[PDB]
């Protein structure tokens, strides 16, 4: 519905038949996910931050739930400190920026 | 993501 | 992309 | 004003007298800016991100302009790809997420 920024914007999300935390990263632009199994082909990549870059494997057309609300889209995975979702699954979810 | 760490 |  | 996030959420923020862009980023709990001349005195410190770690200048009590709203905090000053609002001034401006 809504949320403050008080605090981590932590969301409970459900991918790959797993149970994670996430944080709600509206200046990611794209889906990070710590380490984990994840079913199906991937393609190399590599995305930027502070502090360096790092090497991640792209998974497309992934399903994934975030606090109940259904989407699909790409998620990179790698030696991300936290896992994150960025605005392209942001948007699925009719996430807005309000102030 | 900006960690204050 | 970048993850800023 | 209400922001969806089909692109990415930049703003105009004034400080130290002077006008940058900047990313409105939930994920972020700290304020960061590329190097830019600010007054006052700073004290080191090394924030994290994805790619790994940053050294940067901390100033406390700098008053930022967001987008026409003022808010007053910590500001961290170093080598960022891009300049970054975090929580600790995003509070001040009353954002929030909606989904």
């Amino acid at each position: 519905p809504q949320v403050t920024l008080w605090q981590r914007p932590l969301v409970t999300i459900k991918i790959g038949g797993q149970l994670k935390e996430a944080l709600l990263d509206t200046g990611a632009d794209d889906t990070v996910l710590e380490e984990m199994s994840l079913p199906g082909r991937w393609k190399p990549k590599m995305i930027g931050g502070i502090g360096g870059f790092i090497k991640v494997r792209q998974y497309d057309q992934i399903l994934i739930e975030i606090c109940g609300h259904k989407a699909i889209g790409t998620v990179l995975v790698g030696p991300t400190p936290v896992n994150i979702i960025g605005r392209n699954l942001l948007t699925q979810i009719g996430m807005t920026l309000n102030f | 993501y900006v960690d204050g760490a | 992309a970048e993850t800023f």
